[PDB]
């Protein structure tokens, strides 16, 4: 695996300072790395393909070295050059992609492919070099086993969930009274309603809640936390529990009120905010649990009255909410975001080149499903996977 | 007390210079460079080409 | 142009090595580039400026070269140095400014400055080195003809464009049917209404469909894709189509029955997905279409049955939405998004020099305008200004 | 300062370009660097820590070199290497932490730890190295004096402030007149309501205004210009200005009518868009002035017309509103954005080791109070401690 980034940052630190013109001692310390690899390469043969629509290509080495000593790079020394690499870009290419279809249960976080599993291999380890592309940087640290670290703008941590929890109902679903929310990528948005307005509740406030478990944890988290939920502040007919039937939500919004979030870590608050809206930081959390109340208005001006009466029909119902998304954290575990495109190179080569459903990854790479069941295994092989596609993106986007 | 290896050599490359980036000590290390890098210094009109 | 580059690479990998303390070795393969460059510069003299309120400066070339002598750079090397490198800052910016404001149709990516035209010169070619900055990687690769490739989040491939289609309707606009939309950036929201409830539609369905050409392929897309328009969910009086009177939108909103979305290449479908809602990938795609449906409920409780009666007035309008967001995505095409300063830069620019219209570019460089007939001159400009763009971004923002 | 910098891209380019295989020849320009330092350090006695729930330990030196001279890596050369390495990690990190807490006030910019105060002496700044990390790149160029610059992603410029102006009310609150809003992070919305629908207003247009006062100038600013405030759309029951009672809104949305959005410098319009909706740019403003109208519809359909009579009671109001967002600009001042961990990583080392607040930063270090009265000093020491975060990330997620 290590081998495999060198032959890319090789390529891209090459394809990149070597042009028409530069002086060779803008690239003496990487001339020398580039040959090193020529020798521990010719001879040996290759196959790469076996499955879907993948070709079965066969690559055979013999190469010369770079000899030619000229101060000034001369175009004739480039176009020489170039017709080499582009046998290792189109190379590569073809063996990301093979490496990258093939799964395992048994273990998926190592080489799979008749490609890589020679790659492994000993002969070839004198080759490595400049790690600093984050994912390597992060491959490593792994398998030494410790502490890893990833960045993400709007990561996608929550699996699609879009539902209501009635906590008071009737077949007639005129007066309702629970909780409705969308769980979706990095936002949570989430709303109480009680179609009584509290009439009858104690103190004339009715408490919701919402919880959210992350299925890794998070840390380093910006986030923004608003007061409303304006996706359930809208007229609605929704099915009902068992789909029998359909009932009508007609809300009419008031302020948020007692809004309280924990971010939690194995059940202990790591972070609380008390109705604090705007940008919060969590450090630490594999949960989060949103508090919030309805109180019914204590005075009310005839207009508001009218909305509220003592009586049913109820016709107006009180809904109080909140938005909360994580603009950015960290994770130990690779991730889906709204900026790294590993998740759809992935999901890309897999879908061009028809690759059958395997044993580890749910059908069509799906996020939702892959993060509602984020096994141990689904993880390593994501985690393998989400590497090839970047080294891969170095060269090839 | 640098012995060790007393130096093993093949040509081609600065024998020299290698000796910089070799040990260290600051007045020692000053005289490498010093030396090393040290070249003519390529001038022109001298009231006259 | 390539010249231009390294130009700044130069000083950036410059400004930043070589300061009070730092050892030889660092820099003898930098140092020796650079001065490289010194010499080829001296002698030449360049004309900067010369249109709208942007001042026409001359430079002139002679200046030293660089002490190897040293071994740890002392103080004393830095501010000799620093003081000719911010010859080469003030310069620079004044050339790609330059350069950053002419046009032409025929030979439009070309260069056209007095500057740069003779830059482009023979005699200077001896200056690249290190291309590793995403943007210059890109350029030559085009010049040589190969799948070159950019990355954005939220990027901007729909024009502004907010309006409806009535599929049915009358001069009281009491009983429409149709759909209302908001495409903009990266982001599509669309809505289907049917003021009947679809009491006389076969099998109690209306269908709806919504399809947005996008004016270049994005490949590798992560896209999010959620059932109702929030945008078109709260009551609304709007313009009639011939603008002659207002009609009144008063939506309650259904499940949207039936989600597809299609994801198509020159009519040919590469991705679809039948419902899927959360985060979805369109691998390869010029075209997206979305048909959704509403469904009369076939159970209603009487709060329900309420709003959708047999015969007219229908003052509750049944109406069934999708959002679609493009969080990230590649182009072979350069694009404006919601990361790069890029077109921010030029735009930029030309206001502050009050730069006059020109042949190409639309009044104040107007995205919505731009993408609408984005030409391959005003994408080969755009790109040739972005490029510049970039250049300068990495030693003056 | 620049020493810590140093510190950091010398193990990050280290942890890295050092592993099992490469030729020496890829880092013989590094290996020296590296030396250079452990001599400088040997010898020097450091403590940290002390302030709240932070350990004190103590560090002392005595390491050996490396070995020059093997031209292939082998694995033994590695560990005797990764063991020497992982002392200064495992120190870096306390030493970070230690000056990422405390606060001065006047001249609150500089050092503060018995640490560091050490580090910036004269015996150390044999270290300096590689200056390419977009912090550091701007620490210097401050230091000496220029114009310096970020990049941010929806930046986080506005204070929290969710409010509402009547300009025309009374008791009752059945015929309001007047703005609400929500700034937030990198957003604006605004809505504009007249119960009346200009009835009796000259022209029967209702002109509204938001004004947004900047706390740092933002220049090469990409922004997205939307007609509607959903936030706004949809029925309310607010608290009255007193908080003496409880208002219904009933929102009915139509277009803004004359919307001209100004990008203002002191006082001076920079750039200004006539209903421009879509993607803008605004080069260089402290304000930004959002006016827009509502004009009652000239001719309305019976069911439009029923929402709007000649005389009380107005139960349907009319409202017009615009949301901008800015999704990326530069700041001579740094900013907490929603891309960045600087401020994350700063605050939550901060409660991680219950660090007491200080003078400086307000509690918890909240955005919302920290921008709204962002001081010289607290910018200044937000500089000092985010670009320590920066220095920390290149080795510790
Ligand atoms: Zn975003």
């Amino acid at each position: 695996m290590d081998v495999l980034y060198s032959l890319s940052k090789t390529l891209k630190d090459a394809r990149d300072k070597i042009v028409e013109g530069t002086l060779y001692s803008n690239v003496s310390d990487l001339i020398q790395q580039f040959n090193q690899m020529i020798i521990t390469m010719n001879g040996n043969e290759f196959q790469t393909g076996g499955i879907g629509n993948l070709p079965i290509r066969n690559w055979n080495f013999d190469f010369g070295l770079l000899g030619t000593t000229l101060l000034n790079l001369d175009a004739n020394y480039v176009e020489t050059a170039r017709n080499t690499i582009d046998y290792f870009v189109d190379f590569v290419d073809n063996v990301c992609m093979d490496e990258m279809v093939r799964e395992s249960q048994r273990n998926g976080i190592a080489p799979q492919s008749d490609s890589l599993r020679k790659l492994s291999g000993l002969k070839f380890k004198r080759i490595n070099f400049d790690n600093s592309s984050e994912y390597i940087e992060n491959w490593n640290l792994q398998n030494r086993r410790q502490r890893t670290g990833f960045t993400f703008h709007k990561p996608n941590i929550f699996p699609y969930s879009a539902s209501f929890t009635l906590n008071r109902s009737q077949p007639a679903h005129d007066n309702l009274m629970g909780t409705m929310w969308l769980n979706a990528g990095s936002e949570i948005q989430v709303a109480g309603f009680d179609y009584s307005c509290a009439i009858n509740a104690p103190a004339n406030t009715q408490q919701f809640e919402h919880i959210v478990q992350l299925r890794r944890v998070l840390t380093t988290a910006t986030i923004t936390l608003l007061p409303d939920a304006e996706r359930f502040s809208f007229p609605r007919v929704i099915n009902s529990a068992d789909g029998a039937t359909t009932w009508y939500f007609n809300p009419v919004i008031l302020r948020p009120n007692n809004v309280e979030v924990e971010f939690l870590l194995n059940g202990q608050i790591i972070n609380t905010y008390q109705a604090r809206f705007g940008t919060i930081i969590a450090r630490n959390f594999d949960t989060i649990r949103l508090s919030f109340q309805l109180m019914r208005p204590p005075n009310m001006t005839p207009a508001v009255a009218a909305l509220f009466p003592n009586a049913q029909p109820f016709e107006h119902h009180a809904t109080v909410g909140l938005t909360l998304r994580i603009e950015s954290a960290v994770c130990e575990s690779v991730l889906a975001d709204a900026s790294e495109t590993m998740l759809a190179n992935v999901t890309s080569v897999r879908q061009e080149y028809a690759i059958p459903v395997g044993p580890v990854f749910p059908p069509g790479m799906n996020w939702t499903d892959l993060i509602t069941n984020y096994s141990p295994s689904r993880e390593d092989n994501l985690q393998r996977v989400f590497t090839v596609a970047s080294i891969r993106s170095m060269l090839v986007k | 007390g640098m012995q060790r290896m007393h130096y093993r050599n093949g040509d081609p490359q600065t024998p020299f210079q290698i000796a910089e980036q070799q040990i260290q000590n600051f007045q020692v290390a000053n005289w490498l460079h010093f030396v090393n890098n040290n070249q003519f210094r390529q001038v022109v009109i001298d009231g006259v080409l």
